RNA sequence: UGCUGAAAGCAUCUAAGCACGAAACUUGCCCCGAGAUGAGUUCUCCCUGACCCUUUAAGGGUCCUGAAGGAACGUUGAAGA
RNA sequence: CGAUGUCGGCUCAUCACAUCCUGGGGCUGAAGUAGGUCCCAAGGGUAUGGCUGUUCGCCAUUUAAAGUGGUACGCGAGCUG
RNA sequence: GUGAAGAGGGAAACAACCCAGACCGCCAGCUAAGGUCCCAAAGUCAUGGUUAAGUGGGAAACGAUGUGGGAAGGCCCAGAC
């Protein structure tokens, strides 16, 4: 189904009636305007392309505004792209709103996590650590041993050791929403997404529910 | 061997179509039509199907026989038809038809609903007994094993969905 | 279904048949006696 | 002296065959003969002298005996467990163009010679075409 | 586990044919990913000026021109050795 | 033998099936729960403590289960002594 | 007998297995072991049967209406099976 795309805004709580504290990750997803409609018969796929929020004129460069012009929508800040399926058309002009999730019940969030940098072996992969005394030495917080002694005396493709941990793009799915705003633009998703406030984030309906 | 050099003859009523190996029968109970093994040669005498075995097939007779069995099926079928009753024994147990479905209590917290095939005509005057009638005799013997699997016979009480003319080894628990 | 090397017939009622390239052993009335290659 | 072949003055003709009710073992080695040129006078070692093949229904490929369930295609990713395994009917039904690819693969020498005799192959998994500019011409087996 | 069914007039799950069937397999869930050299697809943007020389060609050189865009420096980041 | 560093323990795993559980099935001297035996199946999981340097093993208490073995009786240019 | 002290071809690789004992050069020819669909040079050679297991291309006691045959024997058109 046609997915959306908003901007994080931070984490926040919700109170109920019953004495319920419901958290909610705010999203504000402004006016999606529509880019291009790539068909079957000359991409090879049916999808679309959307655009989110506003750019500088004097920083929107010559292709992205004549893509932009071809089509008569403001340059965005991004370029996102949607599959879509059998009984769903759109057009060139459109202008989705926050409002087709109003009968959605479970979604599913797509995002940059935060970048942790080269991490340790025990951040990374939750490994555990030797013993801090008892004649230990250099060796606090180390992996250890790798491979086996000549059979096969190599290192196998897979393991897990230190490196980049964050900066890479994470789904969260069957996350419950809480209430939809169409004047304000929001949309209150109970949970925690992936990603730091100010991030771009895809918000599509359930895949499996 | 001897069913292959057995012929099959056609009564009146029912319309015979070969079209190079192919055959195809029409009649009273409806059509039917089936391809047979390059194995073997089927001729008409206007009166009397024949089969032979071809050159070049070791495993000629064989198929012969079956082809002349699964024809002789398939007349019978389309001039009389095929039946098959299903005796469902057990405390708790009845049956139902709506068109062309089966419903089931077999003893499951969830009623067993089946389909039949579109040349299948069901039937259930009593609550522990079905019958069921077709044009095909392979069709109606899958159905009534899909019957049979949903509750198979125990040895101890014969609860279960059993054929009316078969028997079962029945024993006796130890103390 | 026993499952073993050497198959053979128990009782009047069994029928020795290959399927799929296996030795089976089918007695009509006792199931003791499936046996298996 | 003995006559040697120059890759710039060599020419290249365009074939095209059909690859329906015939089998891999008697149709890759010929399409393996005729990319190494073995079929020309002046076939050399080190030169590819063959000519340009294209093959149409791949799927339709007959193979006898019990292939078909039996015939397996391993490989391995590179991982330790790595290690996949399919039948020739998956991979008809899956990719039906690596089913001859393969074959004239491991026919052809091993080398980067090799691997220019086998750019060459322009097999399809249907009856039509677009190398029609190239004016082809038909071939038996 | 079966249906029909001969070789073997019967019987028979099989030799022709059909159906059910496991956390095993391929998809289905997520991520990487066209250097996939077989290097892919699509919507866009950009400069439409003249001269001579032998080796006559995927040729060499001169003047003018320097676009789209990128690079560099700086402010920097919940990005980062 | 002009040196291939050794038992056990910690971290780190990987492969196999003659499988401990989960999955499906046959027989049962299988009334049911709970069981015994056998076939297929490695996708996942497969315990904490007292004693001993100990693997092994005894005991306490859990667990759906507390597997069998190979990897120089895995792994000291990773640690321990 | 070979290697040691023996080069070369073949058995995919291979000191001892088979053929075969290198004075040197030749872009001459004939053969042995071993082979003639491709890698890799040579028969998609002819007639005759066997195999349907990829047997060929790892193995036993033992078991089986797997087939391809040979020679006999019982019962059987007063009717066998
Ligand atoms: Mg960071
Ligand atoms: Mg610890
Ligand atoms: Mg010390
Ligand atoms: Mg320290
Ligand atoms: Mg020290
Ligand atoms: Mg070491
Ligand atoms: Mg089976
Ligand atoms: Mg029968
Ligand atoms: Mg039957
Ligand atoms: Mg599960
Ligand atoms: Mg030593
Ligand atoms: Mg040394
Ligand atoms: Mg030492
Ligand atoms: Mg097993
Ligand atoms: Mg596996
Ligand atoms: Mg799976
Ligand atoms: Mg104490
Ligand atoms: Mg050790
Ligand atoms: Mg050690
Ligand atoms: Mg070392
Ligand atoms: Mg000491
Ligand atoms: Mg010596
Ligand atoms: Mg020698
Ligand atoms: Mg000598
Ligand atoms: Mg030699
Ligand atoms: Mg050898
Ligand atoms: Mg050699
Ligand atoms: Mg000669
Ligand atoms: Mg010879
Ligand atoms: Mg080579
Ligand atoms: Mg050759
Ligand atoms: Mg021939
Ligand atoms: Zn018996």
């Amino acid at each position: 189904m046609i997915g959306l795309v908003g901007k994080k805004v931070g984490m926040t709580r919700i109170f109920t009636e019953d004495g319920v504290s419901i958290p909610v990750t705010v999203i504000e997803v402004e006016a999606n305007r529509v880019t291009q409609v790539k068909d079957l018969a000359n991409d090879g796929y049916r999808a679309i392309q959307v655009t989110t929020g506003a750019k500088k004129a004097n920083r929107v460069t010559k292709p992205e505004a004549g893509h932009f012009a071809k089509a008569g929508v403001e340059a965005g800040r991004g370029l996102w792209e949607f599959r879509l399926a059998e009984g769903e058309e759109f057009t060139v002009g459109q202008s989705i709103s926050v409002e087709l999730f109003a009968d959605v019940k479970k979604v599913d969030v797509t995002g940059t996590s935060k970048g942790k940098g080269f991490a340790g072996t025990v951040k990374r992969w939750n490994f555990r650590t030797q013993d801090a005394t008892h004649g230990n030495s250099l060796s606090h917080r180390v992996p250890g041993s790798i491979g086996q002694n000549q059979t096969p005396g190599k290192v196998f493709k897979g393991k897990k050791m230190a490196g980049q941990m964050g900066n890479e793009r994470v789904t969260v799915q069957s996350l419950d929403v809480v209430r939809v705003d169409a004047e304000r633009n929001l949309l209150l998703v109970k949970g925690a997404v992936p990603g730091a406030t100010g991030s771009d984030l895809i918000v599509k309906p359930a895949v499996k529910a | 061997s001897r069913v292959a050099k057995a012929p099959v003859v056609v009564p009146a009523g029912v319309d015979v179509k070969i079209n190079g190996q192919v055959i195809t029968i029409k009649g009273k109970n409806g059509e039917l039509t089936r391809t047979l093994n390059d194995a073997v040669e089927v001729k008409h005498a206007d009166n009397t199907l024949t089969f032979g075995p071809r050159d070049g097939y070791a495993d000629g007779w064989a198929q012969a026989g079956t082809a002349r069995a699964l024809l002789n099926s398939m007349v019978i079928g389309v001039t009389e038809g095929f039946t098959k009753k299903l005796q469902l024994v057990g405390v708790g147990y009845r049956a139902a038809v709506k068109g062309n479905v089966i419903n089931l209590s077999l003893g499951f917290s969830h009623p067993v609903d089946h389909q039949l095939p579109a040349g299948i005509t069901a039937e259930c005057p009593t609550q522990t007994e079905i019958v069921l009638k077709g044009a095909d005799k392979q069709v109606i013997g899958q159905v009534a094993a899909d019957l049979r699997a949903y509750r198979r016979p125990e040895p101890y009480k014969g609860k279960g969905v059993r054929y009316a003319d078969e028997v079962v080894r029945t024993k006796e628990a130890k103390k | 279904m026993k499952v073993r090397a050497s198959v053979k017939k128990l009782c009047r009622n069994c029928k020795i048949v290959k399927r799929d390239g296996v030795i089976r052993v089918i007695c009509s009335a006792e199931p003791k006696h499936k046996q298996r290659q | 002296k003995t006559f040697t072949a120059k890759p710039e003055t060599v020419k290249r003709d365009w074939y095209v065959v059909d690859a329906t009710g015939k089998t891999l073992g008697r149709l890759a080695t010929e399409l393996a003969r005729r990319l190494r040129g073995k079929h020309k006078a002046e076939y050399t070692p080190h030169v590819d002298t063959g000519d340009y093949i294209i093959v149409l229904n791949a799927d339709k490929v007959a193979v006898t005996g019990n292939k078909r369930t039996d015939k397996v295609y391993y490989h391995h990713t590179g991982h330790i467990g790595g290690i996949k395994q399919a039948t020739f009917e998956e991979m008809i039904a899956r990719r039906p163009e690596r089913v001859i690819e393969i074959a004239v693969k491991g026919m052809l020498p091993k080398g980067p010679l090799g691997r220019a005799m086998f750019r060459k192959l322009k097999v399809y998994a249907g009856n039509e075409h677009n190398h029609a500019a190239q004016q082809p011409q038909v071939l038996d087996i």
